[PDB]
């Protein structure tokens, strides 16, 4: 089992990860483990062979990220030396970013959408700072229909709503949903999904967070 | 056939020894390309831009790729590539001035919902009556949060636009009053962008009659020193 | 260093290490204050803050941890007219930073090695000692500090010709002795002693060639020619000109 | 007068001595992790009227001496190759040549002591 | 001026790690119904 | 076993930037506990590949040798489908298994 300290990293930072080495009874053991660092392209860029002995089943490791590097999903691949066919993996994203300082939550009323619901998909936006206090601002919410991997944006569904006391509401009307797709027969929408994208801007205009809830 | 699968030989031997041979002294980077680590990408960096010699020896095959990273000058604009912004501040006919902001989208179609992020100059504040007049309909929106704040401590403002034209400039203006007096006034700023992309934005600065937005910098070639004080 | 014996802590205090994340890259010499004299060619990163500096280390695998003080790197200084093709003007300075509580960096072990002011102070055929962490023979090794005696030879254009420049470079090598600093010990000190045993930095390991062959001696960039160049950056303090 | 946070050094932790807040007169003693030594006699930072004591302590990974392949044997395991320092954690394997059987510990890793967990084995001809 | 902290006496916050407290602790305390409780003092970041 | 991390101090004391705090860790005797403190902003950007307990038990259950909820077509199918090989001296035994993976 591989545990990275974070889920995403900036170019230049160090990735701290621990490999837990147990047997099929989940009891800590001391064995030799092969570790491979793999770039998003798939090419392994750093191999290693270490020992779990005298480590109580916990193996503390680190890997330095170069400054000039290709962004995307990197992978750590470990396998016991004795069993090269059982390869365990964990991913970590590499990207240039800054902390948003607040969180935006896009939460639909229901976890689905009944195709014959005239009310449409009502969504509540809840934005609050990372230290708990609520957020005052403005949210731009827009809807879309997803079919496998093909996304079709609905320009008519764009809404601007006030975020007052950390809460807002925005409804996708059934009429707009049917008008957005070029098919009057609503039965064809069954099997597809809806995604919602919300952008909240603080009144200070110093931070902006985009969040999405698809599927 | 059983003896053929017995005398069956594993893999063509791969064992490359690739030595970077530089006339100068640094460390000794050697490379052992083995079968067990054939796919391992072995990268070697060299800070000097120069012709050099690579000496490989042994059985097997490999690929050598020399790729030089650098910084290239860009003719195309790095800031305001998708938006044009012109900001002017003039003395209106206690010190009150008129801020005028004209923006135009650099696209084939109109821009969608956009944000005007206006920061006041140190000591200045928007006129309340003027903001309420801009905010009524006309595809503009100023939140109640902004409109309720007093003239004091109202140094930031966000004007929301329903759309900005690509065919011509959409222009607005309002009066700004001087509530605090300071010998050195920091320039204010205006930042336009579209809600769906924050990176494609434009930012302009204003200072009561000081070209552009910029401070008095002294620049030549790459290297600039600040010149924001008395000459002597 | 091809020949020579394993250095011990007390012998050459003025030796200074430069180690990055990937092993140790060359090494400089302490010339007093909070300044180090190395070669410009070995370190060439405008990402300088990671570089780190080790002193009185002698052996890279089992330090004694006692007075093994290492210091961070504040600022680098490269020669303006450095040529990458001919390896001319191969000199650089290192500034070590210390906290604002103490005015200067106090390293009580390493001893400064002074700066030569004239090329006429020492002449060829003089007993000089170049020491560092290089590779004897071709063996990687380079765990313990090696030092050896070399002689200065005059008119190096006999062996290298147009590539050598006597105003800005100097050659030191032993005929058939092959004792020659090589590879890993670049930018290191080429130290020679005076009649008072005053310790001078006659040169630093520049480019040279493949060690061993006495018909190709090691080439070192001459320090005495860049005496005024160092003075501009580090001021007039320390030893009398 | 509260000093600043004394900063975290890689692969190490620090404890405050004589107090519970970074105030004037406290000491911050550092200690590296298992498999990491604290090089340098300076190991503490003390909050004075200005700031902390000189610089920040460093933690370096302990290293093991490289081992050659035994007679009539080869080592084709481990990291990215030859005759280099082996830092803490890494492990090697011994496989004797055809016609030679191992005579000792087949595997070993870089131990805490900067030495190997086991001793270097031998390769002896196969004898029955 | 009067009734305010001087500039030189203000220590700016500078410790903003995205992750920290990468530590190892062993539960060696005398068990209580099999559970061994360990009190650990940590210094929060900025 | 069990592993709980809670406040090692009172609930009147509020956490302040830089303030020392006591962390109460209660777990199994002798267990080595490894820690990590992460800013919640990280999870706002990416909250995937996070180590949980549910994911551990998921890996264990995917390496299970049973392939059915229960029983079988015959007395041999019960043993084979439940990940067992029965072999009697009289000859009653389960069929051989040459598939590491369960049938589709
Ligand atoms: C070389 O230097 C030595 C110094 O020990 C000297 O005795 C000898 O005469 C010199 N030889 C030549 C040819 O200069
Ligand atoms: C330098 O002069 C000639 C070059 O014509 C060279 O061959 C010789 O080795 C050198 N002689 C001396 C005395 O340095
Ligand atoms: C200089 O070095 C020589 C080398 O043996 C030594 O005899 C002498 O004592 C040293 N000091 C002086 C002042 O000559």
């Amino acid at each position: 089992f591989i545990q990275t300290d974070k889920t995403i990293y900036t170019p230049g930072s160090t990735v701290l990860y621990r490999i837990f080495t147990v047997n099929h009874k989940l009891l800590p053991v001391g064995r030799t483990v092969m570790v491979n660092i793999e770039n998003p392209e798939g090419i392994p860029v750093k191999q290693d062979s270490l020992s779990s002995q005298n480590q109580l089943g916990v193996l503390p490791l680190s890997w330095d990220i170069p400054e000039l590097v290709n962004m995307g999903q990197w992978k750590i691949r470990a396998y016991y030396e004795n069993s090269p066919q059982q390869v365990f993996s964990t991913e970590f994203e590499v990207k240039e970013y800054v902390l948003p300082s607040f969180e935006v939550i896009v939460e639909p009323t229901e976890k689905f959408y009944y195709i014959y619901n005239e009310k449409g998909l009502e969504v509540t936006i809840t934005a609050r700072f990372l230290y708990g206090k609520k957020v005052e601002g403005t949210a731009f919410v827009i809807f879309g229909i997803q079919d496998g991997e093909q996304r079709i944006s609905l320009p008519e569904s764009l809404k601007r709503i006030p975020i007052e006391d950390g809460s807002g509401e925005v409804v996708l009307s059934r009429k707009v949903l049917l008008d957005g797709v070029q098919n009057p027969r609503a039965e064809d929408l069954v099997g597809k999904s809806l995604y919602v994208s919300a952008t909240v801007i603080l009144h200070s205009g110093s931070d902006m967070v985009q969040a999405e809830r698809s599927g | 056939l059983a003896q053929y699968q017995k005398d069956a030989p594993d893999h063509q031997e791969l064992n490359l020894d690739v030595s970077l041979q530089l006339p100068s002294r640094s460390s000794k980077i050697t490379h052992r390309i083995h079968w067990e680590s054939a796919s391992l990408l072995r990268s070697e960096e060299t800070k000097e831009n120069e012709g050099f010699t690579v000496t490989a020896e042994g059985k097997g095959q490999g690929t050598l790729s020399v790729v030089t990273m650098y910084h290239a000058k860009a003719k195309d604009q790095l800031t305001c590539n998708k938006f044009d912004l012109k900001v002017t501040i003039k003395p209106a006919p206690k010190n009150t001035m008129i801020l005028e902001i004209c923006t135009r989208y650099r696209g084939d179609q109109d821009a969608t919902m956009s944000i005007l992020d206006i920061s006041m100059m140190t000591g200045f504040a928007p006129d309340t009556d003027d903001l309420k007049q801009l905010a009524n309909g006309v595809d503009r929106y100023i939140s109640k949060y902004e409109l309720d704040k007093a003239f004091s401590d109202r140094n930031t403002l966000i004007i929301y636009l329903d759309k900005v034209s690509h065919s011509e400039d959409d222009c607005l203006a309002f009066k700004v009053h001087q509530y605090f007096n300071v010998e050195l006034i920091q320039p204010g700023a205006v930042k336009v962008y579209a809600y769906y992309n924050l990176e494609e934005s434009c930012t302009r600065f204003y200072h009561p009659e000081k070209e552009d937005g910029k401070l008095n910098k002294l620049c030549r070639d790459e290297l600039c020193r600040c010149a924001e004080e008395n000459c002597f | 260093i091809v020949g020579g014996k394993r250095a011990q802590l007390g012998d050459l205090p003025w030796q200074v290490a430069i180690k990055d994340a990937s092993g140790i890259t060359c090494g400089g010499i302490y010339i007093g204050g909070c300044w180090i004299l190395t070669a410009a060619h070995c370190l060439r990163a405008s990402k300088t803050h990671r570089y780190q500096i080790w002193t009185t280390v002698v052996d890279w695998i089992h330090p004694d941890l006692k007075r093994i003080v290492i210091e961070y790197v504040d600022r680098i200084i490269f020669h303006e007219n450095y040529n990458a093709g001919t390896y001319q003007n191969d000199i650089a300075l290192i500034e070590m930073k210390k906290d604002g509580n103490k005015k200067d960096c106090e390293l009580p072990r390493s001893i400064p090695a002074c700066v030569p002011w004239s090329p006429y102070l020492f002449q060829p055929n003089d007993t000089c000692i170049v020491s560092g962490w290089g590779r004897e023979k071709d063996n990687e090794r380079v765990f313990s500090l090696q030092w050896g005696e070399v002689k200065l030879i005059s008119n190096c254009s006999k062996f290298y010709g147009n590539r050598f420049y006597e105003k800005e470079m100097e050659c030191a090598g032993t005929y058939d002795g092959s004792i020659d600093a090589c590879k890993g010990d670049s930018g290191g000190p080429l130290v020679c002693m005076d009649a008072n045993n005053v310790t001078y930095v006659w040169g630093v390991v520049s480019w040279g060639e493949n060690c061993g062959k006495p018909e190709f001696p090691g080439v070192y960039t001459k320090v005495a020619n860049y005496f005024d160049w160092i003075s501009y950056h580090v001021g007039r303090p320390f030893i009398s000109q | 007068r509260p000093c600043g946070h004394p900063g975290d050094t890689p692969f190490g932790t620090f404890t405050l001595t004589g107090g519970n807040v970074f105030e004037y007169g406290v000491k911050a003693v550092y200690t590296c992790n298992e498999g990491y030594q604290l090089l340098g006699e300076i190991n503490y930072r003390e909050c004075d009227t200005d700031g902390w004591t000189n610089d920040i302590p460093i933690c370096e990974v302990v290293k093991c001496l490289p081992v050659t392949a035994p007679e009539n044997g080869k080592i084709v395991s481990s990291a990215m190759e030859p005759d280099r320092e082996y830092h803490f954690g890494q492990a090697v394997r011994f496989v004797c040549n055809s016609g030679y059987k191992i005579e000792g510990d087949e595997e070993m890793h870089c131990s805490d002591d900067g030495f190997w967990s086991k001793e270097k084995p031998k390769c002896v001809e196969i004898s029955c | 001026d009067e009734d305010i902290i001087a500039e030189e006496n203000i220590v700016s916050r500078s410790e903003f790690p995205e992750s920290w407290l990468w530590n190892v602790e062993d539960l060696k305390e005398p068990p209580k119904n099999g559970i061994s409780t360990k009190l650990m003092n940590i210094f929060l970041k900025d | 076993g069990s592993l709980v991390v809670k406040s090692g101090q009172s609930e009147d004391r509020q956490p302040v930037p830089g303030q020392q705090m006591t962390l109460k860790i209660e777990g199994d005797h002798g267990a080595r506990v490894v820690l990590v403190a992460v800013d919640k902003g990280v999870f706002v950007l990416n909250k995937k590949n996070k180590l949980t307990q549910s994911k551990i038990w998921d890996v264990v259950e995917k390496a299970d040798i049973g392939c059915t909820p229960g029983s079988g077509k015959d007395y041999a199918g019960v043993f084979s489908d439940a990940g067992l090989t029965f072999t009697s001296s009289s000859g009653q035994q389960t069929a051989q298994r040459a598939e590491l993976q369960c049938p589709q």
